């Protein structure tokens, strides 16, 4: 309930984190009563010797989602399309008839029938990609199952973009970046951010996302402690953002759209019910399981987005693991970023120590 | 933490036997849908058999049917799969994990250590 109590708490959970995961740098916020309070260890650069920084660009990887469907939840308050569009409708050249009654809807919340879980790196221009849609061949009925996947939201947030008339790095840079003025969050890290662009580190070596098709939609993001401070205070509590169109879209990110267990398959965003139990959100997080194929049941109407909510993503590259997580309710958030990747359930724990001992 | 841990691999002449286990820990075994996917040498995954939870429901790969029988055993949360005149073509190494349908390429930290399977004269 202090700066210190906090900085205590923090640490104690931190330090033997990085200790016993051999992690170079990390950087940490945590939101409590609405204020940030943010955390730094380690170097971003070993060679160059620079230390992490609030400054300091991470890897988020999967956690992009959550800006991939915040903008389609943008989108949507636009009237530029609906989650009950067919995908054809924006991509009329996808003529399977395995695509008919495939909605845009399926592709954001990995129920289309088991889309794979990446492109095969061999994609690498978007007519390899149309014939990589065409020849998919489904394994269930829309809605039947969730088979988390980077090509479904991925495709998601390419079409949703397509009515602005704007590529999903412009539409996302003008609709969500600078109205919520995160002026250091990128797809692309200019040359001149590149000292405080992080290296990753896969087993010693120094590494970087590789591009790949889609990769802005699902995986592609950077961004600092701060500016994720910032996002989490703009999803835990949108009230104070002037833009209504992107005020919606967020309340829509965080609609809950499946009940996969006891978890609620938002836009990105994946939400439980506070209170909960670690177990469910520990044990999930690990690759084995958030990676199954999984029974969903559909909510229709969408519930509204639920204040007494446990909302977060996890998002993993070759060297840098991250993790948020907020609680609207309680006005309390955690953002953890790491340039080295560790498992998805020690990272989870760890954030579920500290936001229990702040409630 | 969520490890599955496989045993029962080894060397054996065509037509033989073999059950392979596999024995988890770290998360509620009985609430997951379980898949045995093998991988040979040189070539990519193959997916070979699935369980559904109460372990009623069997479902076989095509080059496996008939001679396979997966089953588990929830109270004990162990898979096993029971392997029955064997052939060259089924020596491969074998995981268990827990169900994502039928294609596992590309696949991240995932993996355990599986265990070999070797069919052959010599």
């Amino acid at each position: 309930k202090t700066e210190q109590q906090i900085a205590d708490i923090v640490n104690r959970t931190i330090t033997p984190l990085m200790q016993e995961q051999a992690i170079p740098g990390m950087a940490v916020a945590v939101i409590y009563q609405g204020k940030p309070y943010y955390f730094t260890w380690g170097k971003a650069d070993i060679a160059n010797n620079h230390p992490v920084t609030q400054q300091t660009l991470f890897e988020l990887g999967s956690v992009s989602k959550t800006f991939n469907g915040v903008l389609g939840g943008d989108a949507i308050a636009r009237g530029e399309i609906k989650l009950s569009d067919p995908v054809t409708k924006y991509w009329p050249e996808l003529t399977g008839k395995q695509w008919q009654g495939i909605r845009l809807l399926h592709l954001a919340t990995y129920t289309a029938g088991g889309l794979p879980l990446q492109i095969p790196d061999d994609v690498r221009d978007k007519a390899a990609l149309l014939h990589f849609y065409q020849n998919w061949q489904p394994q269930w009925t829309p809605g039947a199952k969730r088979l988390y996947a980077n090509s479904s939201i991925g495709l998601f947030g390419a079409l949703a973009v397509k009515p602005s008339g704007m590529s999903y790095e412009e539409a996302m840079t003008r609709r969500v970046l600078q109205p919520l003025k995160l002026a250091h969050t990128w797809i692309t890290v200019p040359q001149n951010e590149q000292k405080d662009y992080a290296w990753g580190y896969r087993e010693g070596k120094p590494v970087h996302v590789s591009p790949g098709q889609l990769d802005a939609e699902a995986y592609g993001v950077k961004s600092s402690v701060i500016d994720m401070a910032r996002w989490v205070q703009a999803n835990m509590d949108a009230s104070h953002v002037q833009e209504k169109t992107l005020q919606q879209g967020i309340a829509l990110a965080q609609s809950r759209y499946w009940r996969i267990g006891d978890m609620y398959q938002g836009l990105g965003w994946e939400m439980l019910n506070w209170p909960l139990k670690a177990d469910s959100i520990i044990n999930g997080s690990d690759s084995k399981v958030a990676l199954a194929a999984l029974p969903a049941v559909e909510v229709n109407p969408p519930a509204p987005a639920v204040k007494a909510s446990w909302v977060h993503k996890t998002g993993s590259t070759g060297g840098f693991g991250s993790y948020v997580a907020f609680v609207p309710e309680k006005n309390l958030g955690i953002v953890m970023l790491a340039n080295k990747s560790y498992p998805n359930p020690v990272r989870v724990e760890a954030a579920w120590r500290i936001l229990e001992k702040l409630q | 933490q969520v490890q599955l841990v496989e045993s029962g691999g080894g060397m054996v002449q065509p037509g033989g036997s073999l059950r392979l286990s596999c024995a988890a820990s770290g998360f509620t075994f009985s609430n997951y849908d379980m898949s045995w996917v093998r991988r040979a040498p040189g070539k990519g995954p193959e997916w070979v058999s699935t369980i559904n939870t109460g372990g009623g429901s069997t479902s076989y790969a095509d080059s496996v049917k008939g001679r396979f029988t997966i089953s588990r055993d929830n109270a004990k949360n162990t898979l096993y799969l029971q392997m029955n005149s064997l052939k060259p073509e089924d020596t491969a190494l074998y995981y268990c994990t827990i169900d994502r349908g039928l294609h596992y390429s590309d696949l991240y930290d995932y993996w355990g250590q599986g265990t070999q399977v070797t069919v052959s004269s010599h």
